[PDB]
Parts: C-alpha cells; structure tokens; sequence
C-alpha cells in the first residue's frame, strides 16, 4: 500500500468471521482492527472462497 | 429478497418504507395510492319505466 | 382470385435465400424455406418460402405456376414440376404468395425439390412436421371411414382473414458479376435499365452510384477490389432475417396470410 | 418460458403481448447472412402434449 | 477433419439457493446435462433429457 | 402458439452500428462485430473486419391464434339452472327455473 | 458404450487436455516454495518509512 | 467421374453391361435409404453421396425402359456431433471438431 505523511489508507481483505479481529501488520506497526461482517446476498457464486 | 409491508387503504396519502439488508445500503419504498377501485360483478336482472 | 393478389402480386419480388443443405453443401437457394407450420390435425402442413405461388414472372394470374428468383432474374416452373418430401412424398395442395398448403406425413425435416434447365435445386430444412390424429384413436393415416368429429386444419381458402405478414424495401444485393475487368482496370456494366451503386475502395474512394449503362473505374486494378451493389428496390420484398435491410423506413404494407387454420 | 402462457394476451384482439420465452440472440455463422436466435419451446405446445 | 456447427441448447433457468441449484430445462433435441462436484469425489451425473 | 419475428440483418461495411432501443415482446437486439456477410452474388462487403451485423427479434401472437388458442378464465359462484315439466291439476307448463 | 470423458469424470475439477495429455487446474495439494533472496533488495528501518 | 473410352469427363457413371462398357451422367444415377439420398461426387468405384439414417441402401438408374437397381442391408448410420442428440444438421449453433468424408 502507498503511504502519504498523513492521511487514511483503504484497505480491501476477506474474511470467514462474522466478528472479525485481527493484527493488521503494516511497515513497522501492527494494528488491532475489529467488526462485524453480514451476510451476503448471493446464495451461489462462480468463484472459489 | 423477499419485502412484506402493509400499507392502509386511503387514496392521495404516501406510504414510505425502508429496506434495510443486514451489510448493504438501505433501499428507500414509496406506494402512493391515487385511486382505489371496488368494482362489484353486476348481473342485469330487467329494466324498468 | 384476383383481388386476394393484389398487393401480393403487384408488389412481389420473390428472393433468395440461404440454405443450410442444397443438394450439394449449403448455398442460396430460390426455393429457400423459412417456415413450416404443422399445427393443424390431418397431416396439412402450410410452408413459407422465399419463391412465389399462382403467378408468372411477368406479374399476372396463372393457374398453378412457383415463381423463383435466379441470380436477379424472375423465372417460372408448373407446380407440378416442384417436389416435396419430410419423410415420404408430399402433395401440394395449393400455392398463394410466399405461402404453400400440402399434404405432409410426419418427418424430422422437409425438403422442397425441382430441376428447371439441367441442374437439381432442393432445400432441406430441419423443421419437425407432426401428423396429429384427431379423437382418441391414435391413427398415423387417416382412416376411409368412421364418425366425423370437429377439428382444426389449414383450409384450402385463400382469404383475407385476419392474419398479415409485413412487405418491406428490398435491400441492395451485390451482384459481382457486373465488375467485369478491361485491360488493368475495372468496369462495371449495370443490367440493361437498371442502376448499380458501385462502392470501390482503392487510391481514392468511390460511392458513384447513379451509373446506368456502363463505367470504367480505371483507378482500381482487380475485380475483387470492390463491389457494385444491384439497385431496383421497385418491388418490395418479405421481411426475411436471410436478406440485409434497406436503411431508412422499410415498412411499405401488409400481405393476408392465406391457408389458415379453420 | 416453456410452459403454458409463455406468452400472454389479454384478449384474442388486445395489442398487448406479455411474452417470456427466453429468447437469445447467437453469433451468426461465418459468410451467412441470417439472425440465429435460441429460445425455449412453445409452452402452449407442450401443455398441449 | 474439421469444423461443423452442432445446435445449441436453450439457456437453462437457474435459481440459487442455500447451497443448492434448481435447473430448469426445455431443450429441443434430446440434450446430454453432465454434472460433478468439484472435490474429491466428483460423483458425476450423465443424463440425456429429451422432455422439460 | 408464438411467432418469433425477426427484422432483416443490417449489415455495415467499414463501420459500427448501436442497439435501437427495445419496444416489442421479447425483443433482443445484439450488434455483431467481425462479420463477413457473402451473399448470392460473392461477398457482401470489401472489408476484411470491422464490419457489423445488426440482428434483433422479438415474438408474436402466430397467424392462427384467431382459432387455436386457449383462453384462461377465473371461475366463482356457480349459478344453478334447470329446465323443467312442471303438472299442477292437469295444468302443464315447460321451463326453465332459475 | 463409451461413458463420459475424464474432462467430465475428473475429480477436483482437473481439465483434460491433449498434446500432450495433461491435466490442468487440479486443486489439490499445495506447493512449497524455497526462497533465496539477495540483500540487495531488503532496505533498513531507517530507509523505509 | 470419367467415360467409357477411357477420357475424363466431369460426372459419369461407367459400368459394364454383359461384356460392353457403357455409360451415363451422373444426374440420373439416384441412390437412396429410408430417404433419398444426394450424390456429392465419384472417383474410381467409390462415390461419396449424403444419406439419412437407413437400415438399408438402394442405388437406380434407368438406360432405355429397364430400370438397373442394386439394394443391400448395410446399415447407414447418422452421427451427431456433440451432446445434443440431432437427426437433421441445425442452420446455426456452435462450430465443433468433428471427422467427415472430405470431398476431395
Ligand atoms: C440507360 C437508361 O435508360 N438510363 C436512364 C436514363 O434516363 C438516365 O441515365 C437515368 C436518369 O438519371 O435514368 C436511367
Ligand atoms: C427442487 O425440485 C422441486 C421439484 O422436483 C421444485 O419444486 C423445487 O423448487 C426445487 N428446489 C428449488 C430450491 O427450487
Ligand atoms: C318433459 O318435456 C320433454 C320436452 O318436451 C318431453 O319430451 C317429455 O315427454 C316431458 N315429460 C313429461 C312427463 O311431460
């Protein structure tokens, strides 16, 4: 990810848990990053997980 | 996705409705009744003068 | 008889059109058919083709004559002389315009048959033919005799009933024959009193299209180099998904459906 | 698309058409000139049947 | 060898659900559905439908 | 029965063409590109590529659905009727009773 | 009586392609890698921001 | 594909009659099965016609009023190419791989 001296970052990730936590690790810190995910709309799609 | 509403019957006021997916941008609903018909099936029996 | 012709026949055009299997491969056949209706009870099928029913190649009533288009040229044949089969021979009961009322037994395709000079023209088409018996004795050739019950089939009739099929603008079909090729330069000699939009493209583009009795196109070297599309757009023409489409407004009328269902 | 009332009107007269019958226009083969499509089969035929 | 054009079917009518696929067909010709499960054990389908 | 109508390809040499907009039942309008039409009289365009073929089709009611149609009614309230002999004191009378 | 191929008969959704007969895109199993990577292109904390 | 003499012609039949060599175009030769059938071309003694599906075959002709025919129970088979089950070729779908008896 390119990084500025100041600012916000978005970052796209992929997860199974519907209440995700998780140690984002970046250059050198390491974030706590937390929340809640839904449910999606699609029943089938026509890619792997 | 299936919606259930119940709207009263009563011409010329709107009814506003939301849906509101469990991760998605909520949906806006308005029905607007103009006009409500009750048109009963008439048989003549005779004519009268 | 002669009114149910009038904006048939007047305005007629017969064309040709792609068959997929041609007595050798698939080619563009006079012959072409485009549908097959079998929907009626006792084996009476109502066939649509690109060639035309009741009339010369002149314009006027004849007994039973099929009416074919050859490479621009309105030609004639007896309605005698044309065969048709799906799985065992048919009989043409009538022809009226693009449309041909016979009677067909069942088959998995059909195939319309004729030789005019030297040379055997047939179109085969995979469209299913059904013989539908009526009542609830399941017969494959109607029986000589029995209890008549109601049923639908294709009339012998060639009214105007309700039903229309639309007559368009024909659009230009190339013909390359024309372009002929003098001495390192290409030439183009439209048939005698008739138009030809020559569009060749070499060292410079060329749209010349009121040409009527011959031009030298000697800026371009070899035939192949460009076409001359044939213009008479006189008689209108079926709305055929096998023929290209004339730009602008293309709708000029409507043709009766003759042999309906009754 | 394929069974009975595919296509609908509303009567024998009316000049509306409800048709659904899935279909769906193909590529045209090679130096031919024709619209091959692909749809379902007549519904009322197969109720017919 | 060499090329020939073979028809193609009409489009089945596909509806999802909650970890099942409802197919509907209407096929012309008697059409051949394959089928497998793309795992360990494909236990593989082979039908040929003539009727919707 | 249905009808599937269709308009005349509309063939463009050198050139592209875009869908007109969808007004009939089950209209479907797709602009091949690529194409080499070849018609009775050799081929329809000089252009090797970037020729399009405008196809489109929609559906009818067929020619014969004046008679060979169904037609879907909604029935209720059945209205019971009888034709009667009615003999009161060698006093007749045929009818029908609601 | 020849039943399916093994392009339809292949389990975890192996492609069968031939010249050379080969098998494509099994999804099974993984690949372990081995790493040799030059100084070169690491950078200290104190280049990276 | 050539006469009786020995010289190439374009579409002629060359058969023996009862010790002499005649010959015929080869647009009233008609052979058929279940359904008639169309001739593509000949070469030597084989000739490479179209056929529908038949448990048997059949091949005419007619010189003066007699009319030569030669039928034989040798089953003539209809493959369709693919997984859709067809008896007569389509006018449009998809173009498949597919071994024919090449006319050449
Ligand atoms: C060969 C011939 O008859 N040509 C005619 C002539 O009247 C003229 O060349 C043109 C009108 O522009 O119409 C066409
Ligand atoms: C499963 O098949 C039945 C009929 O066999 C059908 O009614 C049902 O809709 C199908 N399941 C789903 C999820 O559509
Ligand atoms: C009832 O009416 C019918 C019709 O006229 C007649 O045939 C029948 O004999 C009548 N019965 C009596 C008992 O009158």
């Amino acid at each position: 990810v390119e990084l500025t001296e100041q600012g916000s970052a978005t970052i796209h990730f992929s997860t199974a848990n519907i209440h995700p936590e998780f140690r984002l690790q970046i250059c050198t810190s390491y974030v706590t990053c937390k929340g809640d995910c839904h449910p999606p709309k699609d029943h089938i799609v026509t890619h792997p997980q | 996705y299936e919606h259930a509403t119940t709207m009263p019957s009563q011409a010329g006021i709107s009814y506003n409705t939301i849906v509101n997916r469990a991760g998605y941008a909520p949906l806006p609903i308005s029905i607007t009744p103009t006009k409500i018909k009750l048109i009963p099936t008439v048989n003549l029996e005779y004519v009268t003068c | 008889s002669t009114e149910e012709l009038f904006n048939e026949y007047k305005l007629t055009r017969p064309y040709m059109a792609r068959c997929i299997r041609c007595a050798v491969g698939s080619c563009h056949s006079p012959i072409a058919i485009e549908a097959v209706k079998s929907d009626g009870h006792d084996g009476y099928v109502r066939l649509q083709t690109s060639s035309q029913y009741g009339l010369d190649s002149s314009g006027n009533l004849k007994g039973r004559t099929m009416r074919y288009d050859m490479h621009g040229t309105i030609k004639e044949i007896p309605l005698h002389q044309v065969s048709l089969y799906t799985s065992r021979p048919c009989h043409i009961v009538d022809g009226h315009g693009y449309f041909l009322l016979a009677r067909c037994p069942a088959g998995d395709s059909i195939t319309m048959e004729f030789k005019k000079d030297s040379v055997r023209h047939s179109c085969s088409v995979p469209y299913e033919v059904k013989f539908n018996p009526v009542g609830r004795e399941l017969y494959t050739h109607p029986p000589e005799h029995g209890v008549e019950q109601a049923c639908q089939v294709y009339a012998h009739d060639a009214q105007n009933r309700g039903a229309y099929v639309e007559m368009h603008l024909p659009g230009s079909e190339v013909d390359s024959s024309l372009v002929s090729l003098s001495g390192s330069s290409v030439t183009v000699t439209p048939p005698d009193g008739t138009s030809a939009l020559v569009e060749c493209e070499c060292g410079g583009t060329k749209i010349s299209e009121t040409i009527n009795k011959t031009k030298q196109f000697s800026q371009c070297t070899k035939k192949e180099q460009c076409r001359a599309y044939r213009l008479q757009n006189d008689k209108w023409v079926y709305n055929s998904d096998k023929l290209p489409k004339a730009a602008g407004a293309t709708l000029k009328g409507k043709l009766h459906v003759p042999f309906l269902l009754a | 698309p394929g069974a009975f009332g595919d296509i609908q009107s509303r009567t024998v007269s009316s000049s509306d058409l409800y048709a659904n019958t899935n279909l769906v226009l193909q590529r045209p083969k090679a130096g031919a000139i024709h619209v091959p499509y692909t749809q379902a089969p007549s519904g009322f035929e197969q109720w017919k049947k | 060898d060499g090329k020939c054009t073979v028809p193609l079917a009409p489009e089945p009518m596909i509806t999802f659900g909650f970890r099942s696929v409802s197919l509907k067909l209407h096929p012309k010709n008697p059409t051949y559905l394959i089928t497998r499960q793309l795992a360990d054990e494909p236990h593989y389908t082979h039908e040929l439908i003539s009727e919707p | 029965h249905y009808k599937t109508g269709m308009d005349s390809p509309a063939i463009k040499c050198c050139g592209s063409q875009e869908c007109t907009p969808t007004y009939r039942p089950d209209e479907q309008c797709k602009v091949f590109t690529g194409v080499y039409p070849f018609m009775w009289g050799g081929a329809y365009c000089f252009c090797d590529t970037e020729n399009t073929q405008v196809s489109k089709a929609y559906v009818m009611k067929s020619d014969d659905c004046l008679a060979d149609h169904a037609e879907a009614y909604k029935a209720h309230t059945a209205s019971v009727q009888a034709f009667l002999n009615i003999t009161v004191g060698e006093h007749s009378i045929v009818t029908t009773v609601y | 009586d020849k039943a399916p191929s093994l392009k339809f008969t292949a389990p975890f959704g192996c492609e069968i392609y031939t010249n050379p007969i080969r098998a494509e895109n099994c999804a099974v199993g993984s690949i372990p890698l081995a790493f040799d990577i030059p100084d070169a292109l690491f950078t200290r904390v104190s280049e990276t921001p």
